[PDB]
């Protein structure tokens, strides 16, 4: 795999991702956080094959978390196999297993919607294996289910995590804080405001007119939401994806377009965004329409 | 019987909790805007999210749900039956925190004199909390609280279910409420005002520093060197700038607020910090005593004992901003 | 298409809403059809009246994970691990992919949907449909193994309105779901055209709407307790009168204590002159 | 059994034409109405044949579960069977019989979670879905061969009380499915007065009865929010212990008085014991 | 091995160390609270070398509490065998009969992350037994799972335990006052102040001014946290592990490493630690970066 | 056993300990409350020695309650094989037996932390004829393990049961039930302001007048924690156990060896007590420095 491959259809700047792949190289763990909708699940499967340079599926496994997860499924736990129960390695102690055997080939884990299950529950044993410095056999532990001390389980060095966090949610935030050091946290944007999203809509036979159009209206309407920290920070702010998908057919996007999906997803999301007023909500969506 | 316009007291109890358009309800009396503030607080939070703590169950289900304990599972025999003992952590709202606010609603609903918008509104909110269990609340259920790992928007709306469920009272009916009269007691209002000034000086008067300093007594007495039995002393609030400190007793009086006599009691503990206080540096030693009056506000000065003493007044009830700036532009002159 | 009291607009918003985003949630209050609607709808996109493709089910607060998806459950020797209905209707959407299978969900308000759905909160969505999206479930015992949404899969949800929790607001699902609200419609013509057709009154349907609607205008009326989400739906009138008893003023009122009365008690709670009052304007 | 109820006969009409149609029901009442003896007496009038068969009745409470009602795994002399519960077992009998009308009396449902116990079968019940259409695999299922599906014959009675003031709003899961009746004490009804004049009661120790327990039962009710309209007293106590043998009398009454509606003035009010004591001598004369 | 070896690199200063001797060697049982960061877990594995006198790893044995640790866990616990459980003796349990083997030689056990686990549940007996005073066979103890025959377990005088709380996480703190009594607890500070913090950096190849007003600010912006006590404590306040790492390549300190450093990890910390008005943000991230 | 020996070193008054012993040989179900570094645990070993006139283990048992200990292990219970279950006395069943066969002699069970153990759980049916009054054959019944009604356990006069429990926690405000009836509680008292306390310290090499000042800071100290009860009840207030610790080797009391034991124990201690006002903990900590 290549740089440029993934850069063709990516909305995000190339500034973000050097600066995604500098801190992971470097603290080899990560946390995505933006609202929904600026391809936080899209990018992780792509910058996986452009950190081991090759697009293999085989050296990536993709998880996503909830709250019905335990440490018991993550690393290691007793589960019936049938009559008997057994110990049953869970799926991160098997990518590592996997990982030491190629110690050279970056071996890449990536957990959606990180912020729901109880990670310190989960991780446990990992939260302090998992730092960079941190990482090897000299800072071997024994696990809650190990048979004796002897048995001990290392992060490989080669091991990069990478997390994906939305911050629509203030109820489900990482507040743990010593867990927040060992991953760096990286803020990522609607990027209505970018060449690579404004090409698109023009590849798809686009208006440039409506086009400038509509980037000014969002990027204000998301500087509204900003304001009001108090209330509803950037977290919040209206993603991308609305916009980019269902246009694959080749259908033009017109302002009738806009006006459709506008009236089924963003005006009842704007209802619940401004619950209070209701003239608030008219005027921003008619300002799109007018 | 002249009290401060009730509007005017929920802006001191808010520097009284360490943390809005009050404008526009039309009920003055206290519950009315307390409610208001509470039952458009909670109104906020949803929009944001509501805490969710994870509470560890362990219960009998059947079948594995995260960590199954060998021990209890096999004890009770409850694999015979298809079950297991596990240990998971259901998502709940059911918090302390949160429990708090319900209960704290049904007492609003039940208070005999409410606005009727107020209470309609927050028997919707009521039934919006399907999963929270109500409770029958005491001040041990605050105290477990004070470790405060809630957010610092929770902790503002918990301050004001504490003012409610310690200004609840009977009234007509067996389930009904009725509103403390809290005005008119002079020593929570007092003791308000005394909390009031000693967080609001932190905020504004980034230029000084600003502590409460407790006090030691020069004496010494041959048959305790305790002094247990002599009265404690600690300062209302100290002010204290590298140019000149000040020490201020703040106090409300009834009598006070008749524009005579003068009500000036507390004065006699000010002169006695004055004397066991001793600075280092040397700078000066300043006293200030203000009051709360309602029509105006009057401002004096004093030289009585090699000491340079201000007794200060304020027109509470004149307008929030402008007492804001009155504040400041006393303090000024003192400070200097 | 006949006997549906939606205009023919919003169904036809449905369908392109529904085959482009493949997810919906259609909301609003009980007594709409929506389960009828939803019935009815997905043997549109089939194209025949197939059955055993379509698959209902009714979440409520105690739903779990366990039983959707997966889960350890017991069989007669012991403990396993247990395909749920959503992996084994996958699967066997799996088996064919041409045809349309379909999945409805009543009362979805109740659970935490996060909860549930889990793993398919995100592969739900129309882009990330196969194997290239696929992931190793949470019980899954080798990684190796994964689950994927086929493309044929279409989601439709029926939430009730009339409970709002101020618990937990999601605005990352509200990304999947495309929501659709629903009317009562006693306006609309079809509705009118059906009770016409079992010998009522022209006045007396007109009559109806009027008075109705007056009721829902004032539920409709304060925003912040109530709204059109609260308002009363049409459902009732329709059952109980298949059996021959045209409509009639007495047939009313006994819809009127029987089924309306608690309505509104839960409604305008804490004011029974209110309720004394409406429900005698209706009488008239 | 229509003249021995006490009930007005106009409320016995409401109730089949609303159970007939709607196929679920609940009755909330206060406890002492005879809330199971009128169900089953309508249960037998539902049926017309008077057969105890057709009719099973089960007490809910909090530890009540899935496993009880429908489905679960026992333990067998070595290992464990499934073992079917009473609403599989139940229904399966009323599935040979299509026409004849099959009962199911479940009594103190609000304690329990009612989601809990029926877990699938809480929307098979709903009398919309019913019938082999709306088959669903039960959770112990293990195969797919083999699916439970309500019929249209089953009939779903439900006995809830409005006794404790502790209760809360009714669980949404009911609200849906179940209509509400409340059941008045019936001491107005001649009815009751025709089963006292039939035990030789004199007219005015049966018209100041009528009127007294109405006093009070007034009283009780007048209060908005801790004790309701359901809270007033019922009339099952007066029943039991009349036709055994013994004559209606003041003295009759006077012990009655002291058994229990003595002590359960108490618990309602809880407050006063002098407005319990006015009462409770006021009820004696 | 020997003190110059272990404080060599070690930003604490040398009153702790000596001050953690004398409470360790006489209480045998301490707890060492502070953030992240200033390195408690760092500190920890070379403490166990001094006592002993040697680096041993066979001596020492290290773990960490997740939530999940129970006395079935730790101490005495039944574990399935291939159809039938069998009983099993716990780590802990496993550690103290290799460490009463030999009573000369000192034995360390290291538990971190402490504050986590519901420690009454988890130690049970051992609560009593770990104190100082109360070691060795005249306060030996049966087990809850011990067998029938009196076979009883006592804590060994040379054991010494380490616990390792992080002061972050206000709601994971010990109320267990009568366990609290059993530690003896250490703080550790941040670090920034001391020269043996500064001295690495100017070795690593910086400038004294640089470095002086990065310390400057810092300790200004920690007495902030210091000043307030409602939500963010004394015990919230920064550590030195950022700035330590990520400096081994050679790349020197600069206002555009720094840049990097406040950007990408503090400044999310600083919006989740405040999150009442970005301008207490916006300014102390600028106050960084001026 | 020589009461001289016994009672000279303890701090406790002579008056407490004689009325324990009555309310021991007339109920013999007896606890003492009292908070932790009180010599709960330390007495109670002593005090059956006493009452048995002899040192013998034998006689005498101790155990440390927590929440795993139940009825299965206490009493009677059955522990499975590699495949099969077989039966198991536990330690209390095992203990009154050995009681049986010498009843003139007296026997002591010693419970720690009963508390944090639901006593109901472990106890049952016993706690039936634990009471003093319903023991010996008379009130005899049979177990729920027992294979037939024939086999019957009965609370023999001759033991005296006591439970150590300890006034820390929040949880203990609403006192179990079950404690309440068959135990009669005893309170004990920090016991600062004593003479054989003082005594000790003289002993000890140790300056009178720092010693006087010591304890009124103390009792003063204590006073403050028992003037409330929302927070910190009297039951809250600190132990003498503190400073008995760390002067084996001779060392003299001193303000160097106190503010060691300040920081390290009673500093953070007041952290978690005061958090409502810092300046509190900064009141009191330098107080005791002075
Ligand atoms: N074609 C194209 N699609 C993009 C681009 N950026 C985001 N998207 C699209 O937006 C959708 C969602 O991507 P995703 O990462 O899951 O968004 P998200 O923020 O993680 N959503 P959520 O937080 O709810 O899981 C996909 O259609 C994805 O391809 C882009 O640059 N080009
Ligand atoms: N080179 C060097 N690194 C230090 C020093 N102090 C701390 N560190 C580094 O800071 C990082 C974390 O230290 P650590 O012990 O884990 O802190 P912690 O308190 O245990 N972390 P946590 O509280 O999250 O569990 C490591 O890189 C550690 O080596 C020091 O004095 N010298
Ligand atoms: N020499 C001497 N030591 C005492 C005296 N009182 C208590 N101690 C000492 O205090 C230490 C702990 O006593 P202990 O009984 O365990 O207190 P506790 O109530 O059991 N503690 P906890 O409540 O936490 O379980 C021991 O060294 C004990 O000997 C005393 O009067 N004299
Ligand atoms: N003809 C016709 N019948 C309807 C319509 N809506 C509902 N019904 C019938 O009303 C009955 C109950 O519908 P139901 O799904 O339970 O109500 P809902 O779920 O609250 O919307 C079924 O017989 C429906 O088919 C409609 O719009 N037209
Ligand atoms: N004969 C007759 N008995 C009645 C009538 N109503 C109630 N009872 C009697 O009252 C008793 C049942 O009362 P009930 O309230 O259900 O007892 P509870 O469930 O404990 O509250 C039985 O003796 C019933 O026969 C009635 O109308 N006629
Ligand atoms: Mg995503
Ligand atoms: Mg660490
Ligand atoms: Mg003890």
């Amino acid at each position: 795999y290549c740089l440029e491959d993934a850069l063709n259809d990516l909305f995000i700047p190339e500034t973000t991702i050097e600066t995604i792949l500098k801190r992971l190289t470097i603290k080899k763990n990560i946390i995505l956080q933006g609202p929904p909708g600026v391809g936080k699940t899209f990018v992780a499967r792509r910058l996986a094959y452009l950190l081991t340079g090759e697009k293999a599926p085989q050296r990536v496994n993709m998880v996503q978390f909830h709250q019905s997860y335990s440490y018991e499924d993550f690393i290691q736990g007793y589960r019936p196999n049938g009559v008997g129960f057994r110990r049953k390695d869970g799926i991160f102690y098997n990518f590592c297993q996997q990982a030491k055997e190629q110690p050279e080939k970056k071996y890449i884990f990536i957990i959606d919607e990180i912020n729901r299950a109880n990670l310190s529950k989960v991780f446990g044993e990992v939260m302090m294996l998992m730092e960079h410095d941190k990482r090897g056999e000299n800072w071997s532990v024994p696990l809650t289910y190990s048979e004796n001390d002897e048995e001990r389980f290392y992060v490989p060095e080669n091991v990069y995590i990478i997390g994906l966090m939305n911050t629509a949610d203030r109820s489900l935030a990482v507040v743990d804080y010593a867990l927040r050091r060992r991953f760096s946290f990286i803020d990522i944007e609607p990027g209505f405001d970018t060449p690579q999203f404004r090409n698109f809509l023009l590849n798809k036979k686009a208006e440039p007119s409506f086009v400038e159009s509509l980037c000014q209206k969002m990027n204000e309407l998301n500087q509204e939401i900003s304001k009001e920290a108090t209330i509803l920070g950037k977290g919040f702010r209206i993603g991308h994806s609305y916009f980019c998908c269902g246009l694959e057919d080749g259908t033009s996007p017109d302002t009738q377009w806009l006006n459709e999906i506008v009236m089924t997803d963003i005006a009842p999301l704007l209802e619940e965004y401004f619950f209070d007023d209701p003239y608030k909500q008219q005027k921003w969506t008619n300002k799109l329409l007018g | 019987q002249p009290v401060i316009p009730v509007r005017n007291i929920y802006y001191m109890l808010t520097y009284a909790w360490g943390y809005a358009n009050l404008e526009a309800i039309p009920g003055n009396n206290l519950l009315d805007i307390l409610g208001y503030v509470l039952n458009k607080g909670v109104l906020q939070l949803s929009r944001r999210g509501l805490e969710l703590d994870y509470n560890p169950n362990t219960e009998i289900i059947p079948g594995i749900k995260g960590r199954i304990e060998f021990a209890k599972t096999i004890r009770g025999f409850h694999l015979n039956h298809g079950k297991t003992v596990s240990t998971f952590d259901m998502l709940n709202e059911d918090t302390l925190a949160n429990r708090i606010i319900k209960s704290t609603l049904a007492i609003l609903i039940k208070h005999e004199k409410l606005n009727s918008t107020i209470r309609d509104e927050a028997r919707s909110l009521y039934r919006k909390l399907p999963g929270i269990s109500t409770l029958h609340l005491t001040p041990q259920h605050f105290s477990y609280l004070n470790g405060g790992k809630n957010t610092r928007y929770y902790k503002f709306v918990i301050s004001v279910c504490k003012f409610i469920v310690n200004n609840s009272i009977p009234g007509q009916n067996k389930g009904h409420y009725r509103f403390y009269d809290f005005e008119r007691n002079e020593k929570e209002m007092s003791l308000l005002y005394q909390k009031f000034l000693y967080e609001f000086c932190r905020r504004e008067l980034t230029s000084a520093n600003t502590t409460r300093s407790y006090l030691k007594w020069d004496a010494s007495s041959i048959s305790d060197q305790s002094l247990n039995l002599l009265p404690r002393m600690e300062t209302d609030i100290t002010i204290r700038s590298s140019e000149k400190i000040l020490i201020v007793d703040a106090k409300y009086y009834k009598s006070i607020f008749s524009r005579e006599k003068f009500h000036s009691q507390n004065l006699y503990q000010l002169m006695n910090y004055l004397w066991s206080l001793k600075p280092e540096n040397g700078e000066n030693i300043g006293g200030l005593l203000i009051y709360p009056h309602v029509d105006t506000a009057v401002k004096h000065r004093y030289k009585i004992n090699g000491f340079d003493i201000g007794l200060c007044t304020v027109n509470l009830g004149q307008e929030w901003p402008c007492i804001h700036q009155e504040l400041l532009d006393i303090f000024d002159e003192y400070l200097k």
